[PDB]
RNA sequence: GGGGAGUGAAAUAGACCUGAAACCGUAUGCGUACAAGCAGUGGGAGCCUACUUGUUAGGUGACUGCGUACCUUUUGUAU
RNA sequence: GGGGCAACCACACACCGAAGCUGCGGGUGUCACGUAAGUGACGCGGUAGAGGAGCGUUCUGUAAGCCUGUGAAGGUG
C-alpha cells in the first residue's frame, strides 16, 4: 500500500527570501507553496511537512499600477457601527509586516493544520534576522 | 393459536444495536435513533467506495508532479513524454518509485527527456 | 531485486518472498505460475525498463491457497420514498508466493 | 477485606453522592474525623456504617483498626415511595420519596 | 420558559462539578489528646487547656 | 440493617423460580483546556493488552477529504 | 466564492476530469445454444401499481419416535 509520511521521521529546512522589489502576490504564491510541502516527493495532506521561512524585508515589497493608493483592509470590531479600513500606502508605514502575512495566510487551508503552517512563517521588516544559529540558506533571488 | 412476539423482536433489536456500538451518547443505546444511524452509516460506506479511488488517484499524481520537477519536467509534459514512447506504468507504481526507488525513477525521467516530449 | 507483473488487470511491486493475494486466478493449489508480463527488472541498482515487455525476464509464483476475504455491506436507501435494498458481497482472492525474479 | 451494607436508608443518592467522594482512598482513622464533623446528614449515616465495617475487621478477620485503608464507597439506588400532592385549580402532581443502598469496603492492604 | 431539546449526560454532569466539598478547620487538643474545630470549643468543654463549663 | 455461623442439592433459593431493556453507578485501559456544525464515513499517526509475539487479533482515534436526521402530505421540505 | 493579478481576441499542442466506456473478478433475467442452462448464446435506475420466488414464529400430523439431570427452554458473550 502506498508511502505516508510520519510526524517523527520528517526532515524540515530553513530558506531566507529577500523581497526587494517582489510583487505581492506573485512572491506569496511561492512561499505558500513550500510552507505546505508541494516540492516533496513525501506529501501527505493530513501531515505537516514543510520548510521553515524567514522574509527579510517586508517593507521593500511592490504592487502594481494605481493600487498603493486604493486596496482597502477591511475588518470588523464586534460592536455596532464597527467597520474599519485601511488602504495599503498608509498600512506600510505603520505596520510593514502584517501586509505580507495577510496575503499568505488567505493562500493556506482553514484548517488546524493552516494555522501550524502559519506558524513556520517568520516576516522581518529589517535586513537581518535573529536566526544565524540555523543557517538559512537563500533561495530564488 | 395465539403467537406472542416477544422473543423474535428481540433478537433482531440486538443485530442493529451490535453494528451500533462505538457511536456517541444515545446514538449507541437507545433503538429509535441507533437504527437512523445504521442506515446513514451504510449510505456513507456506498459513497465513499467510489471517493477512495478518487481520493488515491490524486495523491498519485501530486507526488509524481513533485518528484519530475526535481528533475527538470512538469507532470504533463511527463506524461505525454511516455506515451511518446510506450513505456505503460500505472500512477500508482511510479509515485512507488518516487518515494522509495529514487534512481530508478530519474532513469525513467531521462528517457522521456530523449522521447522529446 | 523488484519486478512489476501484471496479474489482473493490474500492476504490483514484488520483492522476492512475496505472501501476495491476487484476484482469484483458474489454477489448481500447490502449482507454479509463470508471468511473461513484467515491466520493469532492478537488480542492486542495475535498472532496465520495457519498451512496453522487456525481454526474456520471467517471474516464477506457485499458490499458497484460495479464499475469499471480507464481509461489505450495501445498502440502497432512498429517503421519503419508500425504498430500501440490501444485498452482501464477497470478494474471491488467490494467495500467491514468488520464487523468482529472472532477468 | 470485609463489608459492610446499608441497604435501605432514607436519604436520596444523589445527595449522599457528595459525601462519598470526600473519603474514598483515605484511611480510617480521619475518616472518622471527617465524619464527626460534616454537617450534612448522609454524614451521620455514613459514620454509622464505616464503623460497622471496621468492627467487623477486629472481630471475625483478624485485622487491627491501624493499617485499614477505605477502599471501595459507593452508592446505590433503592425503591422509591410514591405518593401524591394536590395543586391549585383541581390538578394534583405526584411526589417520589427515594432511598439508597450503601456500601463502605475496608480493606487490610 | 420550557426547555427544547433535553439535556445529555455530559452537559447534566458538567455543571455539577463546581459542587464538591470541605470540612478543613480540624485541630488537635494540646492538653487531652482530643480533636476539635479550630477556634471552637471541643467536646470535652477545653479551649486553650482550660475547662470552660 | 449488616458480618459470620448453622439447615439445604443450591441462600447471588432468605421470606424469595428465571431475572432482560431504558436509567444509575464503581474500577481498569486509550483520547480530549487555540478549537466551530445531523457527530458518521474514506485514509490514518501513536499508545495499550494479548498471541510466537507485529499484518498473528482486540480496544481507543490526534490529524484529514466528502457529508444540511427519519416518517407523512405534496408540483417542491435540511426546512 | 476568497487571496491576489492569473483579464479580452485570434490559435496551437499537452494534461486534468463522472457511478460514462474499457480491463479483470463474481451474480442474475431472457432467449437460443451445443439437448430450451450439459453450454451457450444478449440485458439489469425506479414511486403508484401488476407478476415471480423464499425465511421465521405458535399449534397439529409423522410422535408411545428422537434428544436431555454428563444438564432442556430461556438470558448472555
Amino acid at each position: 500500500k502506498t508511502y505516508t509520511a510520519k510526524p517523527e521521521t520528517v526532515q524540515r529546512d530553513w530558506f531566507v527570501v529577500d523581497a526587494a522589489g517582489q510583487t505581492l502576490g506573485r512572491l506569496a504564491t511561492e512561499i505558500a507553496r513550500r510552507l505546505r510541502g508541494k516540492h516533496k516527493p513525501e506529501y501527505t495532506p493530513h501531515v505537516d511537512t514543510g520548510d521553515y521561512i524567514v522574509v527579510i524585508n517586508a517593507e521593500q515589497v511592490r504592487v502594481t499600477g494605481a493600487k498603493t493608493t486604493d486596496k482597502m483592509y477591511y475588518h470588523h470590531s464586534g460592536f455596532p457601527g464597527g467597520i474599519k479600513s485601511i488602504n495599503f500606502e498608509k498600512l506600510i508605514a505603520k505596520a510593514p509586516e502584517r501586509v505580507i502575512e495577510t496575503a499568505v495566510k488567505g493562500m493556506l487551508p482553514k484548517n488546524p493544520l493552516g494555522r501550524d503552517m502559519y506558524r513556520k512563517l517568520k516576516v522581518y521588516k529589517g535586513a537581518s534576522h535573529p536566526h544565524t544559529a540555523q543557517q538559512p540558506q537563500e533561495l530564488k533571488i | 393459536a395465539r403467537v406472542k412476539r416477544g422473543v423474535i423482536a428481540r433478537r433482531r433489536h440486538k443485530k442493529i444495536l451490535k453494528l451500533a456500538k462505538g457511536y456517541y451518547g444515545a446514538r449507541s443505546r437507545v433503538f429509535r435513533v441507533a437504527k437512523q444511524a445504521v442506515i446513514k452509516a451504510g449510505q456513507y460506506a456506498y459513497r465513499d467506495r467510489r471517493q477512495r479511488k478518487r481520493q488515491f488517484r490524486a495523491l498519485w499524481i501530486a507526488r509524481i508532479n513533485a518528484g519530475a520537477r526535481q528533475n527538470g519536467l512538469s507532470y504533463s509534459r511527463l506524461i505525454a513524454g511516455l506515451k511518446k514512447a510506450a513505456i505503460e506504468i500505472d500512477r500508482k507504481v511510479l509515485a512507488d518509485l518516487a518515494v522509495n526507488e529514487k534512481a530508478a525513477f530519474t532513469a525513467i525521467v531521462e528517457k522521456a527527456k530523449a522521447s522529446l516530449a | 531485486m523488484y519486478a512489476v507483473i501484471v496479474t489482473g488487470g493490474k500492476q504490483h511491486k514484488v520483492t522476492e518472498g512475496e505472501f501476495l493475494k491476487v484476484e482469484k486466478l483458474d489454477v489448481a493449489t500447490g502449482e507454479a505460475i509463470d508471468f511473461d508480463r513484467v515491466l520493469l527488472v532492478a537488480n542492486g541498482e542495475d535498472v532496465k525498463i520495457g519498451l512496453p515487455v522487456v525481454e526474456g525476464a520471467k517471474v516464477t509464483a506457485e499458490v499458497v491457497s484460495h479464499g475469499r476475504h471480507d464481509k461489505v455491506r450495501i445498502i440502497k436507501f432512498r429517503r421519503r420514498k419508500h425504498h430500501m435494498k440490501r444485498q452482501g458481497h464477497r470478494q474471491w482472492f488467490t494467495e500467491i508466493k514468488i520464487t523468482g525474479i529472472q532477468a | 477485606e470485609v463489608a459492610a451494607k446499608l441497604s435501605g436508608a432514607r436519604i436520596s443518592a444523589q445527595k449522599a453522592r457528595l459525601v462519598a467522594d470526600q473519603i474514598r482512598g483515605k484511611k480510617v482513622g480521619e475518616a472518622l474525623n471527617l465524619l464527626a464533623f460534616s454537617s450534612k446528614k448522609a454524614a451521620e449515616i455514613m459514620k454509622k456504617v464505616l464503623e460497622s465495617a471496621v468492627a467487623n475487621a477486629e472481630h471475625n478477620e483478624g485485622a487491627d483498626v491501624d493499617d485499614l485503608k477505605v477502599s471501595t464507597v459507593f452508592v446505590n439506588e433503592g425503591r422509591s415511595l410514591k405518593r401524591i400532592m394536590p395543586r391549585a385549580k383541581g390538578r394534583a402532581d405526584r411526589i417520589v420519596k427515594r432511598s439508597c443502598h450503601i456500601t463502605v469496603k475496608v480493606a487490610d492492604k | 420558559a420550557v426547555q427544547q431539546n433535553k439535556k445529555s449526560r455530559s452537559a447534566r454532569d458538567m455543571r455539577r462539578s463546581h459542587d464538591a466539598l470541605e470540612s478543613n478547620a480540624l485541630s488537635v487538643e494540646k492538653s487531652t489528646g482530643e480533636v476539635h474545630l479550630r477556634h471552637h470549643v471541643s467536646p470535652d468543654g477545653f479551649y486553650r487547656g482550660r475547662k470552660v463549663v
